[PDB]
RNA sequence: UUGGCACCUCGAUGUCGGCUCGUCGCAUCCUGGGGCUGUAGUCGGUCCCAAGGGUUGGGCUGUUCGCCCAUUAAAGCGGCACGCGAGCUGGGUUCAGAACGUCGUGAGACAGUUCGGUCCCUAUCCGUCGCGGGCGCAGGAAAUUUGAGAGGAGCUGUCCUUAGUACGAGAGGACCGGGAUGGACACACCGCUGGUGUACCAGUUGUUCCGCCAGGAGCAUCGCUGGGUAGCUAUGUGUGGCAGGGAUAAACGCUGAAAGCAUCUAAGCGUGAAGCCCCCCUCAAGAUGAGAUUUCCCAUUUCUUCGGAAAGUAAGAUCCCUGAAAGAUGAUCAGGUAGAUAGGUUUGGAGUGGAAGUGUAGCGAUACAUGGAGCGGACAAAUACUAAUCGAUCGAGGACUUAACC
């Protein structure tokens, strides 16, 4: 339930660390985004010496949400913090490194490298 | 539930006065709507006064009022609403199982128009 | 197409092979009685007349009596026509069994939805608040009735009222289980109305 | 949120054909024979269902 | 109600042992994929166990990486293949919220 | 739109912008159909038919406008007192205060600026949204219904494949078609995730009380705090707009003259749109055109010279009473001893979390056991113990003609 205005901690090695959402893609009046899907962001918080800075708009992936996801199973995964990572123009990050848990419905929508990088996905 | 008019306090505070009342007169004037709460009320006491059980009677003292039937000289020592239903009216039925009270319709009230109604335990 | 009468008991949840997790609604549809058969000579229009629960004859009528008489059965209490139906099936007299659908088939359930009273706009039309603040002294009302040029207000501007009780259809559901034992017939997802209310569940249009 | 005519004789009274109110729902106790209304304890005799309060 | 009982009765899983918050399972859970499965297991404590028969969930909380995660599952999924009790847990609430504004030697759950 | 005129209104027709609610037109922004192309394909330009549905969220400003960021299938133009102030705001503006610059000897003023600054009304009628009572519908009743007619909905992207096929020197890259998954929207429901849950459980502070300990109660926002039943509900779940027929628009054509050819038209045939009528949902016989089917009660007695009446009944329905799935009140629905309608009681159940008393250990706080205990509004099933007692009231006896049956 990520919408304008709010923020996500950053979940790569890229120089962002906290972030703030622009724009939920996906249609006209999409106003909240789950795990697994792109958000315009800009940089509020950087790390010094990163490829990416404070004030820089970049496309973004939500990989982990305190409103989390439910399986077809019946089953529901929840996190402690909204964070997100930040991608290029392909569906591929912009950082080296993953930080933090991640979701399986990223291997559904094919961030596959994410699901790879990250050290346990749930 | 009902609410009567009053809010928790004080229909929680009616409630134990009606039901202390019908418990030491055996027979009052009140209301339909008052009549029909404390049927529940005071049935669900005198189950307490039928079990007998220490647990019981303070389950019970924690509602009913203490004040006075009346003393006895045995020296003068007064008895509680508590001791008549423990002692007095809870015998009375431990063989009905239940429905320990009646309503009998009376007619209306002058001031007020209201539907008013005799309660006795029988 | 086939069709039944049935009471809403509630809902759950069951597992399936796949070990997906599927809510359910539970339909007890006993005493299914088929009583006139209605003709386009006799009536105009095809169709089949079911009644459902057996009760009281002192709750019931003479009138009632005969009709269900005429069919050798007890009074009942929710009689309902279905069309689009065959009339070489169903005989009169003849129980008519959840064992009609099969796992899978796929329905139109109707049924009289859940009774709020009267209700506002927003809820009941799906209008907005206006601000809670900021000065303003308008909330929860309607709006503006229209314009002035007509000196009247135009048919459906919408405005509170009591909200349901309204005739509901759910279409494209999904049959999961059937128990002929018991009576009972799941259906995936939902009905309309309350606990104890009536569905009406037939063959989909569609 | 004035009236921008008066209501007529007419128009009043067409309001009030339901202003009424209806008989009461009485009858005659089997035991004195005399008007009380059902489900309630006569007045008179003070008996009930065939029983004195 | 009795009629639901009835019918959900033979979807219960009697393997599923007695286990309440504050204790520790782990739960090999099944993750599918369109022709695979693989077991991962989930070790974390209970919080809260909800619900009646085949409409029961209980929700299991970790931390990973630095990270707090936490997992509902019904009772009786076939997607659990194995719930072992770990350690039990003395606690005075069944609903354990308190422990997500809690991170280590806090949330410490004392055993016996 | 700028204007012109000064015809209603000065015994008051409230202004810009915004919010709520929309509705209409088409000079169509998107989706849909098509002709021309200086249309290779992708994309496009222009024009015709189409108003079915849809047509974003923010930064600056009081702002409309406009610039910008980011999206979108698209971010339409306009009318309705540039719609809507007895529906809201009241930032701007032109009420009183004060100040700046400027003009004025001055008082004072400035489509110059700045700070600050009271938006009254109990809805009579129509209208609108919902609910009832009365009568009618040529006997009186109970249920099921046709459907005239009327409303609703009507949107749409992205991915795969066809196929890296067609086309193209390459760069690039389809039509038509098949399928999957989404947005926004609507409806329903609460099994799941959650919220709320002021007559459920617990912890706890202060103080007063229950004579004291102990256990509990009152007040302190429900004292605060942690949970939470039913019910209500979204942010949650289920489904939906699928597939389509008939006739058309623009358009493409067949045949075919008028006019030995030609011509889509004149007679006559076919294709042909998200649009029209239907399909799908809902209301609907006060549809005075008052419909239909099934079943039930019967042809009483007094009168009256006729018409016509009243006065007890039948089928049935209600006054009254217990009530909820229902509900402003009515109504609806479930029941009224030929009874499980409600309360209580007994079993359980969610929920809470391990009662009291006793005992043990400890200096004590407190801990442990007895014992998933005790408590448990609305939840479930049984139980007639309590109250739905006994009564009373309304409710038909069925006009005339014709035809066919007879
Ligand atoms: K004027
Ligand atoms: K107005
Ligand atoms: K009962
Ligand atoms: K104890
Ligand atoms: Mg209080
Ligand atoms: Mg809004
Ligand atoms: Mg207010
Ligand atoms: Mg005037
Ligand atoms: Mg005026
Ligand atoms: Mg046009
Ligand atoms: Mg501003
Ligand atoms: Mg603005
Ligand atoms: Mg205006
Ligand atoms: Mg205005
Ligand atoms: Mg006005
Ligand atoms: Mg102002
Ligand atoms: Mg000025
Ligand atoms: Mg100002
Ligand atoms: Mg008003
Ligand atoms: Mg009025
Ligand atoms: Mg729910
Ligand atoms: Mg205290
Ligand atoms: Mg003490
Ligand atoms: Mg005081
Ligand atoms: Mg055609
Ligand atoms: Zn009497």
């Amino acid at each position: 339930m990520i919408q304008q205005e709010s923020r996500m901690k950053v979940a790569d090695n890229s120089g962002a660390r906290e972030v703030l959402t622009i724009k939920v893609l996906g249609g006209s009046g999409r106003k909240t985004a789950n795990i697994g899907d792109v958000v315009v962001c800009t940089v509020k918080q950087a790390t010094p010496g990163g490829v990416v800075k404070k004030g820089e708009v970049v496309k973004a992936v939500i990989v982990r949400t305190k409103s989390g996801a439910r399986r077809q199973d019946g089953s529901y995964i929840k996190f402690d913090e909204n964070a997100c990572v930040i991608i290029r123009d392909d569906k591929s990050p912009r950082g080296t490194r993953i930080f933090g848990p991640v979701a399986r419905e990223l291997r559904e929508n094919n961030f596959m490298k994410i699901v790879s990088l990250a050290p346990e996905v749930l | 539930y009902r609410k009567l008019g009053r809010t928790s306090s004080q229909r929680k505070a009616l409630l134990r006065d009606l039901a202390t009342d019908l418990i030491v007169f055996e027979r009052i004037e009140t209301t339909e709507a008052r009549a029909k709460e404390i049927r529940k009320v005071v049935e669900k006491l005198i189950t307490s006064g039928k079990k007998g059980d220490l647990h019981a009677r303070r389950q019970a003292a924690a509602f009913i009022r203490h004040e006075v039937v009346e003393v006895v000289q045995v020296k003068n020592r007064p008895v509680y609403a508590l001791q008549k239903l423990f002692d007095d009216v809870a015998p009375r039925y431990a063989e009905r199982q239940g429905g320990y009270t009646r309503i009998l319709k009376k007619g209306p009230r002058r001031g007020d128009g209201a539907p008013m109604v005799i309660i006795e335990l029988v | 197409t086939k069709g039944i009468l049935g009471r809403k008991v509630g809902m759950t949840q069951v597992f399936t092979e796949n070990g997906e997790l599927i809510p359910v609604t539970v339909i007890e549809a006993a005493q299914n009685v088929v009583l006139q058969k209605k003709t386009v000579e006799t009536d105009g229009y095809e169709a089949v007349q079911i009644g459902f629960e057996d009760k009281r004859a002192i709750l019931s009528n003479k009138p009632e009596q005969g009709h269900v008489a005429k069919a050798n059965t007890t009074p009942k209490r929710f009689i309902r026509e279905f069309r689009d139906v065959n009339l070489d099936e169903y005989e009169i007299g003849a129980e008519v069994k959840v064992d009609v659908f099969a796992e899978g088939d796929i329905i139109d359930a109707t049924g009289v939805s859940k009774g709020k009273g009267f209700q506002g706009v927003i809820k009941r039309h799906g209008q907005s608040r206006g601000p809670m603040a900021h000065g303003s002294r308008y909330h929860r009302r309607p709006g503006s009735m229209g314009p002035v040029a007509p000196n009247r207000v135009f048919k459906n501007k919408l405005l509170p009222g009591r909200m349901g009780g309204e005739q509901i259809t759910i279409q494209n559901l999904e049959i999961v289980k059937v128990d002929v034992e018991k009576n009972v017939l799941l259906v995936k997802g939902n009905v309309p109305g309350a606990k104890k209310a009536l569905v009406q569940i037939k063959t989909a249009t569609k | 949120a004035v009236p921008f005519r008066r209501t007529s004789k007419a128009k009043k009274r067409k309001r009030r054909t339901h202003v009424k109110l209806q008989l009461p729902g009485m009858n005659e106790c089997s035991n004195c024979g005399e008007y009380r209304l059902s489900h309630h304890v006569c007045p008179e005799c003070g008996q009930y269902d065939g029983k004195d309060v | 109600n009795k009629l639901i009982d009835e019918i959900t009765k033979s979807q219960l899983n009697p393997d599923v042992p007695n286990f309440r918050p504050g204790d520790t399972v782990r739960v090999h859970a099944k993750v599918v994929e369109g022709t695979r499965e693989r077991i991962q297991l989930f070790e974390g404590v209970v919080i809260k166990r909800r619900g009646a028969g085949i409409s029961e969930t209980f929700t299991v909380r970790k931390i990973s990486n630095s990270v707090g995660v936490e997992r509902t599952f019904p009772v009786h999924t076939p997607r659990i293949a194995k719930l072992e009790v770990i350690r039990r847990g003395k606690v005075r609430r069944a609903k354990l919220y308190y422990l997500r504004n809690l991170r280590g030697k806090a949330a410490r759950i004392k055993e016996i």
